[PDB]
């Protein structure tokens, strides 16, 4: 084993060097380190030109020693992909994280492969109805398309997504894939969690009913894991499309995360920084990604990937190269998420290739541009009525200001899944019934309504009994306040017969500290 | 096509340059013939200073550099190897780089020589009871069937023992760092005790 | 039981090519790890961050005004 | 490579002279 048995030339954190007395391996193969603490899997990026591969590492580079040998898959990173998968999660190697045992495998795909052509691609626009209503209305999604959900760092598009898997993913017959790139672990934990509690994910050995697989390489994996676990979970998908031939969902959480990991690993394979300090090549590893989820003539990969943003900047270059990629795009905004608005798409910046008059119906699409009108023509005036105020304005202006304050509280939603602390029940909007209020609104059919009646309601209906509830409670008034407390028959005991119900509780003498650390 | 492999690997642009001249010299078997040439001409670099204007001065040219390594390395048995490797090295101006490229060949030859150097550093003269157990000692800290060999070197200032220079790895089995150690031990103690 | 528990070890050694910009370029230690913790012999401690083909990069624990080259 | 191996080439190390010999009474009409 003199050939074929490279030994590690020098580690640079996560970008490892492997030298070869002869065959070295291809580019984008994974090798393997002998003798390591874990099962550490390295990717070959570059040809040095020395006999020298320099490779990423899918794990952590701590305790690598440079004369150890490491081996030649001849192969690149193989994932198991098939029916087996389904409820199980899986790292950037395929190896199950969830402690349920193997994982049962029908074929075993490599991550690296090229983007479907262009005769197999398919051109089909029918509508996505999700429930919400500013996606609904404004940029309605492509079924078998393209999805980004932008804006960063707390403006709810973890919340978003949740919500979108809890609305699409059961109603929709076909699988469905979350690969989460890069976000916290405790949320793919809880992710989890409510996926066994809801259903989509089944243990034991009815695990093949379940209809949802997770791939995770959350934020605490090293560069070499981040970049490499959105090709795991799109070759996961790419099973379901292209051999079993049927209809997926793909929520890639935070691709940005991608693109992150790709210029973390990029700083220190001596290549020259582009603009604001990513790689070279942000465009064409995004573009090799980003166009193997596609929908072909066989099956179909809806895919709704969050992108966030760096620092709220839509002209920094990771976000604005992944706008090209996508269909639909609803842009996340923090000065409406300031405003107390949730869901906080921005209604003027987020768009759609849906929103067409030969698509949708131009009722649908006459309501979208008549919002988006009303909406401009508030936004223009906003410095207007900062400085100068509301008493000086027109008619018409200040009842399109009135119009505008209405809409942008009507197109906020309680969610089904923010009600664990927020307290308002989510409302699933239907699609006719969100337009048709919105027409209404427009025409202005509610114009003598309050303003808060739009806020958090679902649709045309529970504005006007929100108006009959909060106009109920500012007439509403009790005589004496009907108390009764006082003098109740054999209801309250004293307060030490209560003190004497109290269990008490030991206390076990000073930490014990040092009697549970002699133990070990 | 078919190159015998180094006995150890080594660093780039200097020792690449020595790890071929070993694999060439191997296939020819000539390892310490091109030794003693590269040797040669290290100290004949030292001599004259014709030659070492061949390697530091920038203004002469190549045509008349690569004729005179052609025409000096022409005769006195020279091997085809040193002298083809000093036809290439004076093309491109790379002399300067033969006393850095001996070194990393002279570290494959003591590879495949299966020699391993140390020193050991006393501070009286060695007797020959005091030797030949010092080599019993001493080769359970190499790692194979090699053939360690013994410098000797006279410092005072070790109180008697010996320290072992491998020259990457370092016992000190002396009684200088011994009572050295010994009073840092006690004053962990008497703050503590 | 000290003196009876007394084996002076092997320490794989190496010098110092060259300190500053809070860097030691250490020469050798062909048997250190990515992110070993290594000791200077002025006390000050370090990590071996950087492992190179021809030296080690080692960040100083500590100010580096106490280490010279060799 | 370090100094410490390049230093020691400063003593002569060659044991033989059938290359030092000849070449330092060419080297001089080769240079003229
Ligand atoms: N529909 C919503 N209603 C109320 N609060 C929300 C909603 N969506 C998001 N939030 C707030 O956003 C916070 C988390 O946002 P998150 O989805 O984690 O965005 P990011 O992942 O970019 O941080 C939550 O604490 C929640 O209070
Ligand atoms: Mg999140």
């Amino acid at each position: 084993p003199a050939i074929d048995a490279g030994y590690v030339s020098q580690v640079i954190g996560p970008v490892v060097d492997v030298r070869f007395d002869g065959e070295l391996p291809s580019i984008l193969s994974s090798l393997e380190v002998e003798g390591h603490s874990v099962r550490l899997v390295l990717e070959v990026a570059q040809h040095m030109g020395d006999n020298t591969v320099r490779c990423i590492a899918m794990d952590s580079t701590d305790g690598l020693v440079r004369g150890q040998k490491v081996v030649d898959t001849g192969s690149p990173i193989k994932v198991p992909v098939g029916r087996g998968t389904l409820g199980r999660i899986m790292n950037v190697i395929g190896e199950p994280v969830d402690e349920q045992g193997p994982i049962d495998a029908a074929d075993i795909w490599s991550i690296h492969r090229e983007a479907p052509e262009f005769t197999e691609q398919s051109t089909e626009q029918e509508i996505l109805v999700t429930g919400i209503k500013v996606v609904d209305l404004l940029a309605p999604y492509q079924r078998g398309g393209k999805i980004g959900l932008f804006g960063g760092a707390g403006v709810g598009k973890t919340v978003l997504i949740m919500e979108l898997i809890n609305n699409v993913a059961k109603a929709h017959g076909g699988f469905s894939v979350f690969a989460g790139v890069g976000e916290r672990t405790r949320e793919g934990n809880d992710l989890y969690r409510e996926m066994i509690e809801s259903g989509v994910i089944k243990l034991g050995a009815e695990r093949g009913n379940s209809k949802c697989t997770l791939v995770y390489g959350q934020m605490n994996e090293p560069p070499g894991a981040r970049a490499r676990v959105a090709l795991t979970g799109l070759t996961v998908a790419e099973y379901f499309r292209d051999i079993e031939g049927q209809d997926v969902l793909l929520f890639v959480d935070n691709i940005f995360r991608f693109t992150q990991a790709n210029s973390e690993v990029s700083a220190l394979l001596g290549r020259i920084p582009s603009a604001v300090g990513y790689q070279p090549t942000l465009a064409t590893d995004l573009g090799g990604l980003q166009e193997r989820i596609t929908t072909t003539t066989k099956g179909s990969i809806t895919s709704v990937q969050a992108v966030y943003v760096p620092a709220d900047d839509l002209t920094d270059p990771a976000p604005a190269t992944t706008f090209a990629h996508l269909d639909a795009t609803t842009v996340l905004s923090r000065s409406i998420a300031e405003l107390g608005i949730y869901p906080a798409v921005d209604p003027l910046d987020s768009t759609s290739r849906m929103l067409n008059p030969n698509v949708i119906g131009a009722e649908h699409y006459n309501v979208a541009r008549g919002v988006q009108k009303v909406l401009q023509d508030y936004k223009n005036l906003q410095d207007i009525i900062a400085i100068l105020g509301m008493d000086e304005l027109s008619e018409e202006d200040k009842l399109t200001v009135a119009r505008a304050r209405k809409i942008q509280r009507f197109l906020s939603q309680p969610f089904q899944v923010a009600e664990v602390f927020t307290g308002t029940p989510g409302k699933y909007v239907d699609l006719a019934d969100t337009i048709s209020g919105f027409q209404g609104v427009l025409t202005g059919k509610y114009d003598d309504l309050p303003e808060m009646a739009f806020y958090m309601v679902g649709d045309i209906k529970e504005v006007k009994e929100k108006a009959d509830k909060m106009a109920k409670d500012i007439a509403s008034r009790k005589e004496a306040d009907n108390k009764k407390v006082s003098e109740e028959l054999k209801d309250i005991p004293s307060l030490d017969k209560l003190v004497s119900e109290i269990k008490e509780v030991v206390i076990e003498e000073d930490d014990g500290l040092e009697e549970d650390f002699k133990a070990e | 096509l078919k190159l015998p492999t180094a006995p150890l690997q080594l660093s780039g642009t200097s020792a690449q340059i020595a790890t071929l001249l070993w694999q060439v010299a191997a296939k020819e078997n000539q390892l310490d013939k091109v030794q003693d040439e590269l040797y040669q001409f290290i100290e004949l670099f030292k001599q004259h200073s014709e030659l070492r204007r061949l390697a530091t001065d920038p203004f002469v040219p190549t045509l008349v550099r690569t004729k005179i390594i052609s025409s000096v390395l022409k005769d006195s048995g020279a091997s085809e190897i040193t002298k083809k490797l000093f036809e290439a090295l004076a093309d491109e101006g790379a002399l300067s780089a033969l006393l850095e490229v001996t070194v990393n060949y002279e570290e494959l030859m003591l590879a495949h020589k299966k020699e391993v150097y140390c020193t050991v550093i006393t501070a009286e003269p060695l007797d020959k009871l005091e030797r030949v157990e010092l080599t019993k000692k001493a080769e359970k800290f190499v790692d194979a069937g090699f053939k360690l060999v013994m410098q000797e070197k006279i410092d005072k200032k070790l109180l008697g023992g010996f320290v072992i220079e491998f020259s990457d790895r370092r016992v000190d089995m002396s009684t200088a760092k011994k009572v050295e150690e010994f009073n840092n031990f006690v004053n962990k103690l008497v703050l503590s005790i | 039981e000290w003196e009876k528990s007394y084996q002076p070890p092997v320490i794989h050694l190496g010098r110092v090519l060259s300190v500053g910009d809070g860097i030691a370029r250490v020469y050798g230690l062909k048997s250190v790890q990515a992110g070993e913790l290594v000791c200077f012999d002025s006390g000050v401690k370090g990590m071996a961050l950087n492992l190179q083909a021809d030296h080690v990069g080692v960040v100083v624990f500590g100010n580096d005004s106490v280490i010279h080259q060799g | 490579a370090d100094a410490k191996a390049l230093d020691e080439l400063r003593k002569p190390k060659f044991s033989s002279k059938y290359l030092i010999q000849h070449v330092s009474q060419k080297l001089i009409p080769a240079v003229k």
